[PDB]
């Protein structure tokens, strides 16, 4: 034993226990989801209201990369911010050299290689976040989810955090009941519902809903936050479904 | 140190009662060769600022990319990016002025003369100049290159000092700018007939006019001019 004390060490299984321990930090975090729709993607996150003293709608969790990519994560919030800062540098250098905005699969690998690099040495700690991200590019809509190991895949729907099982079950129903696809405005409504349903795992404290979206028709392929009437409409739809 | 290759000529501008006007022709010259006839030298930043650039075009395109990147960067982690924490003309100018002076200090300048025209949050008119040396100044009228010598005299007859700004309407100001552009076409050998004009008003916002032409030109008197002194035929 002692294989779990240092990062980048293979156990006799062939496992990197330090990465597996980073996953535990992710599982401890709040629920965040992603939904791939017809011409774009929708991101939503659970924000736990620890106290009345928290200013509503101010502590924003979802982050934009470039102008077409949205990023959300669960786990250690600072680690996610560090990863997004790198993502922004990667996207800037891509656009600087190649002119065109970074494609989503290209962007996914940039984050993937960076996270994977933090499993290669004992002088660094793995990332304590699972990041759900995506957007619209020349080839259409893309949704990704990236783990502490550096492992990522493309997704129809994605979920992580403490209420991931509940969320995953809900996402699986949407995939089955909508093979032809889901619209952007529908996805926002469904995203709100899933976060509310996933809140049963964090039912002690009340929460605040935060949604964003990229859509070719609704937002011209740019990342925008869901605000005002459209946000309230999604909350009302979500509250109606739980009752 | 370098030399400018593909170049843009005058950028002219002035303040009026509710905002600012800025203009520049659509030419990219290659020495005496009038090489490129479709070059846009007025670059808007948001809905409250227009940056007019003269001089080296390769450096202009670099500056254009910096401003484009500046908007992207300002939007990061900024819920008020399209409101209270939007980019101001003063912010955009000071950034450029910092870069210009830094580059001249490394003996590797951006070979340009720049005028940042816009309207601030409080409605105040913004108009300031910066160039390859990092020299900056503000005035009710500003012009680069040949515009400094020919446009300013005409524009200063409309707004001669600060107190003339509230007395100057947008129609009078635009008329003066358009006339100045005609005069430059008469007299600047590296100018073109085609130009762009931009108005930034505190009420009506940003109006960007493309594909304008110099018109109402006086040439008829040329027929009476014969020889260089004694020749009659």
């Amino acid at each position: 034993t002692g294989y779990d004390l240092s990062n980048s060490v293979f156990s006799p299984d062939g496992r990197n226990f330090q990465v597996e321990y980073a996953v535990k930090a992710v599982e401890n975090g709040t629920t965040s989801i992603g939904i791939k729709c017809n011409d774009g993607v929708v991101f939503a996150v659970e924000k736990l209201i620890t106290s009345k003293l928290l200013v509503p709608q101010k502590n924003v969790k979802i982050q934009v990369v470039d102008r077409h990519i949205g990023c959300v994560y669960s786990g250690l919030i600072p680690d996610g911010r560090h990863l997004v800062n790198r993502g922004r540098e990667e996207a800037a250098s891509f656009k600087k050299l190649y002119k065109t905005p970074i494609p989503i699969p290209a962007f996914a690998d940039r984050l993937g290689q960076y996270v994977q690099a933090h499993t290669l040495y004992n002088s660094v700690r793995p990332f304590g976040v699972s990041t759900i991200f995506g957007g619209v590019d020349k080839n259409g809509a893309h949704l990704y989810m990236l783990e502490p190991s550096g492992s990522y895949w493309g997704y129809k729907g994605a979920a992580t955090g403490k209420g991931r099982q509940s969320a995953k079950a809900e996402l699986e129903k949407l995939v089955d009941h909508h093979p032809e696809g889901l619209s952007a405005r529908e996805a926002v409504k469904q995203a709100a519902k899933i976060i509310y349903l996933a809140h049963e795992d964090n039912k002690e404290k009340d929460f605040e809903l935060e949604i964003s979206w990229c859509s070719l028709s609704e937002t011209n392929g740019l990342h925008k936050f869901v605000k005002g009437d459209l946000l309230q409409e999604a909350i009302d739809f979500a509250q109606k479904e739980i009752n | 140190t370098q030399q400018p290759i593909v170049t843009g000529t005058s950028v002219i501008s002035m303040k009026y009662d509710n905002g600012v006007i800025i203009a520049a022709d659509n030419l990219g010259s290659y020495g005496s060769l009038l090489r490129f006839n479709g070059v846009e030298r007025l670059i808007p930043v948001g809905d409250n600022t227009v940056v007019g650039i003269s001089g080296d075009i390769s450096d202009m395109q670099h500056i254009e990319r910096l401003l484009k990147d500046l908007v992207t960067e300002n939007a990061y982690d900024n819920p008020l990016a399209d409101a209270e924490e939007a980019l101001e003309p003063s912010y955009i100018f000071e950034y450029l002025a910092t870069v210009m002076y830094q580059r001249r200090s490394k003996m590797n300048p951006l070979w340009n003369a720049i005028i940042v025209a816009g309207v601030q949050s409080n409605g105040d008119q913004f108009l300031r100049y910066v160039n390859l040396l990092g020299v900056t100044y503000s005035s009710p009228t500003l012009a680069t290159g040949f515009g400094a010598h020919m446009a300013n005299p005409l524009l200063r007859k409309v707004v001669d000092r600060e107190s003339d700004i509230p007395k100057t309407t947008v129609q009078v100001a635009e008329e003066a700018i358009v006339n100045a552009m005609r005069v430059l076409y008469y007299r600047d050998a590296r100018s073109s007939r085609n130009f762009s004009l931009a108005i930034i008003d505190k009420n009506t916002g940003l109006t960007f006019k493309k594909n304008l032409q110099v018109e109402n030109m006086k040439w008829d008197f040329a027929k009476d001019i014969k020889g260089y002194g004694t020749q009659k035929i």
